[PDB]
């Protein structure tokens, strides 16, 4: 289970886990365009999306239990990007023994876990960061990418679809750096040369 | 001299039986001092304009023989949008050309042009004052046309009753797709509100809900989730949640819809009645009076606004605003214009049958 | 040792169902300073402590093993007149032979005797105690035991809301054969309040009528007068020759009977809902609310009273000085003696199943 459902890693966990024939569940904020936001997550691979709405729901968390039982599975891993209330959401949905990732924090909202599920669910809450992880380690960073490489173009991985901008001498480069920052919200931001 | 004409009745009933069309005559060259002639640019058809006809709405204009009919004769509408042709010497509030409203009900609206005293119409900024006021838009004919009744109701009941803790507290609404819903929806997002909007089932669902989300409810149930034992619970998690209340609910169905609504409100709920669906009385488990503090009553902006210049003022001028910053839309109207070819009281004859289709407005 | 009994219940259900009688021990030697022992005089059945049994009204007592069951049980009944029996050294505030009820809901009146402290009840006024302070009445056991609930609830809803003017205004109120009818009837009359009682028809109606008029009821009528659209000129004019208005009305049936009782308020009125003697809503028409702004609220006597000791301490000084002075007197109770012969809790169980013909009490 993830949040920032709709985050770049997030698309990318949805596909990945597509291909490893791993069961998935994105939480997303509700928005109007709801419905359409839903079909594109669920086109890279999530398998179900919910709203933090929902991740706040009491009452919604059975129907959670009946999807994992019934692919005769568990939930052994939380992504966690967002914290607070989301953070406290995703992990309550882990069976017992689960482990939550930490890689973000959006805005102030501090890590935020129910006593109860490290107590009595063998809860267990870490970091993540690719860099500190791979710093000393090539032989998985090289390993990792293999697979990323051969998943590519044998045409079973899409990437993210970025806006490019060339670096053609129309503008300075940095003012190309600039306008992607300033532009972040449009999409994924990538100067070719 | 000005020929016009003015949809009549001498008698209450159906407006099929009793509308007719009479021609009169303006005296142009005649104006007293504070008097002003206007000519009418559209003006929509509103269940109370149906009801007075009818004879069943208790606020209706008086029968006078002012037309040049021989039995006493009442004007119909009481909304719509005016431009001035002519003032008396004594106008300073107004000058040709400029774009007017009623100042109070029962003037008449359905008609070609009206001869008034000043302080009977309210000044709106035309498009060119509004785009001259350096503003991004100027209002439309419907928007004018339309902004008496509805947009105000949505307005005060939302501000004038509970006080409602921006970024925290709910209303909840019934009638989600009606003008006022539509309005109180933008409303609520343009003051922070959550709100729950409760509308009628539909083969396009997906496509009502995200309409009303993009207006501004936070969230949108069916009829059927509004009555469920099971569905209940998920809002009263919304609400707790979010950390405010559902203090108001808007009512404007009555029935069980009526009933619905107040079992989400918190303790010390109000819901305010301000129309109803044919016939269903407002009904409300009377636990809800006893154990949880509960008020129902009503609103009418007809009698609300009736000697409160000030608080209607004041309401006008922020739609008007928000009309010119873009942040304030209306419902299209099905608009059908008069050009003589056919008798005036027939095309408001029509817009009444056809009123299921949506809104009317008669343009001149 | 005083060997007691107690009507409890360890699950919530129809009392016909789940009540039974538990014996149980309390110790008379050696009292605690602060502790004080009652014996019962008498306890009613109330709806309240009805809906109490069946799991449908939010104020409780908590189910515990204390009168020595195993399993979690709860005691019945929120209202009754005990007598002192024994104190602890420290206590002053009461004396063997006094007269106490409950301080507080929820402390269990369907029982021969407690053990609390002096903090947990209220006195009252013996009849010795009352005629060597020189007052021409004391009060009887019945009037004592149900002083608490319905005569405060009456004079609250009359005087806290809205005030009626003596000699002019009117109230209307429907269950008016009920016990809070009949004190509301009285309060009426000793304030100079004109009402109008609404009850059911039945083969007696004219004994009932006459016992409410001389109560103070201005006017009885029927359900069915009521219902009446051909009846409602006629109380017009009754209303119209005091001077007054039809300012307040307390519902305690909830259904047609709420509606006609609105219907009958003049502009700007309130009603209080207080009970719902059907499971029917309360069902007002929309025209009420939109068009004679009318507003329809909650009386609940033990939410109201939670923080109010004040108001308590005034409301019931003002029952008791007028039952002392003879002014009011009591909705008549039925009384059954408990004397051993049959279970306890079998004694409540047909008070309950015989709420129709009236008011219960059990003696002892
Ligand atoms: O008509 C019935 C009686 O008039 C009436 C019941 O009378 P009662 O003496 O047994 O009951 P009371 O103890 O006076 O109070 C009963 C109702 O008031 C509510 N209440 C009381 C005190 C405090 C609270 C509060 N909110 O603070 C509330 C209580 O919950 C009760 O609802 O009822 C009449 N009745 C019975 N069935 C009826 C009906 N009227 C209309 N329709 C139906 N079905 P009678 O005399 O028998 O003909």
């Amino acid at each position: 289970i993830q949040n920032g459902g709709t985050s770049a890693v997030g698309k990318y966990a949805s596909q990945i886990g597509k291909l490893l024939n791993f069961n998935s569940i994105s939480v997303i904020r509700d928005r109007p365009n709801l419905d359409e936001v839903v079909a594109s997550l669920k086109e890279l691979g999530a398998t179900q999306v919910i709203t933090e709405d929902q991740n706040n729901s009491k009452e919604f968390g059975p129907t959670i239990k009946e999807w994992i039982k019934q692919s005769g599975g568990e939930a052994k891993l939380a992504l966690n990007c967002v914290g607070g209330k989301s953070s406290t959401g995703i992990a309550r949905k882990l069976n017992n023994n689960g482990l939550m990732l930490t890689y973000g924090g959006m805005s102030f909202q501090p890590v935020t876990i129910p006593t109860s599920l490290y107590i009595f669910k063998n809860f267990t809450s870490a970091g993540f960061w690719v860099t500190e992880l791979l710093k000393n380690n090539k032989e998985l960073k090289t390993s990792t990418l293999n697979q990323i490489i051969a998943w590519y173009e044998e045409g079973k991985l899409t990437d993210a679809k970025s806006i490019e901008t060339l670096y053609d001498g129309t503008k300075p480069l940095h003012e190309l750096y600039q306008d992607g920052v300033a532009n972040s919200k449009d999409g994924k931001q990538l100067i070719t040369y | 001299m000005i020929t016009a004409q003015a949809v009549l009745y001498t008698q209450h009933g159906e407006p099929k039986d009793v509308l007719f069309t009479q021609s009169f005559e303006i005296d142009d060259d005649n104006l007293a001092p504070n008097e002003v002639i206007v000519k009418t640019l559209g003006s929509p058809v509103n269940p109370s304009d149906i009801n007075q006809i009818q004879g069943v709405y208790p606020s209706k204009p008086a029968k006078t023989t002012g037309f040049g009919t021989t039995e006493p004769a009442a004007p119909c509408g009481n909304e719509g949008l005016f431009e001035v042709i002519k003032v008396g010497s004594n106008v300073s509030s107004l000058e040709a050309g400029d774009w007017v409203i009623p100042s109070h009900v029962n003037f008449g609206t359905w008609r070609t042009h009206a001869l008034g005293n000043d302080d009977d119409f309210i000044k709106l900024p035309n498009p060119a004052q509004s785009k001259a006021n350096g503003k991004p838009n100027g209002l439309t004919i419907n928007q004018g046309a339309t902004i008496s009744v509805n947009p105000l109701t949505a307005y005060l009941m939302l501000t004038h009753y509970v006080k409602l803790t921006p970024g925290k507290d709910w209303f909840i609404q019934n009638g989600g797709t009606s003008a006022v819903g539509k309005y109180a929806s933008q409303i609520g997002k343009l003051l922070n509100f959550n709100s729950i909007s409760v509308i009628r089932d539909r083969p396009n669902l997906d496509e009502v809900v995200a309409s009303l989300k993009e207006l501004g409810a936070t969230q949108v149930i069916t009829e059927d989730q509004n009555n469920s034992r099971e569905f209940g619970p998920t809002i009263k998690e919304w609400i707790k949640q979010s950390g405010g209340e559902a203090k108001l609910a808007l009512n404007c169905v009555g029935g069980k819809s009526s009933t619905g609504i107040a079992r989400k409100l918190n303790n010390n709920g109000l819901m305010l009645t301000y129309g109803g669906m044919s016939f269903q009385p407002v009904t409300i488990p009377t636990s809800l009076y006893i154990f949880k503090n509960f008020t129902s009553a009503g609103f009418w902006v007809t009698e609300l606004l009736k000697n409160n210049k000030e608080l209607k003022t004041s309401t006008l001028n922020q739609i008007i605003a928000w009309y010119e910053e873009g942040k304030l839309t209306d419902a299209k109207s099905i608009e059908t214009l008069y050009d003589g070819t056919k008798p005036l009281h027939e095309l408001y004859q029509d817009g009444v049958a056809n009123s299921k289709d949506g809104k009317q407005l008669i343009t001149y």
